[PDB]
């Protein structure tokens, strides 16, 4: 159980 | 949990002890994991990694950004990159590098595994890379690595 794709 | 308030500076990062883990490498496009020595201030349970980008290709790479997921009882912040495009290697010269520090907090101390989404373009062709880095120093070491 991953979280959201996290950018800059 | 939070990273929000959290901004740790190229420059004030000291180095560890412990070897670079290979995140992703295709096509002379090599991105490496540093791990930082310390912790932030107040913050136990982040460890800072420096991410590094090389081009050791003959093409040129721009328009690259890094995204990255953490397990829900963590979390991942990417402060900005230092740049986004790679020059070709060229042996006249040292080799194009991109540094971005990522803050990865795992309170629990759980075990670090961390997925990515990789973008970027050759010209105007796009190229989407995705996968799964488990490489990670002892969460017990964090701070003193």
């Amino acid at each position: 159980d991953f979280g959201p794709l996290v950018g800059a | 949990l939070s990273l929000a308030s959290i901004h740790v500076p190229l420059e004030s990062i000291k180095p560890s002890s412990a070897l670079p883990v290979t995140a992703y490498d295709k096509n002379g496009f090599r991105i490496l994991f540093h791990f930082a020595k310390e912790c932030p201030p107040g913050r136990p349970d982040v460890l800072v990694v420096v991410v590094s980008m090389l081009n050791m290709a003959p093409l040129p790479v721009k328009s690259i950004v890094l995204q990255a997921a953490a397990p829900k009882s963590m979390k991942v912040k990417l402060q900005p990159p230092s740049g986004t495009e790679l020059s070709p290697f060229s042996p006249i010269q040292p080799p194009a590098a991109i540094t971005q520090v990522m803050l990865l907090a795992n309170p629990l101390k759980e075990k670090v595994r961390l997925r990515y989404k990789l973008t970027f373009a050759l010209g105007e062709q796009l190229s989407t890379e995705v996968g799964e880095v488990d490489q990670f120093p002892p969460v017990e070491q964090w701070g003193n690595l």
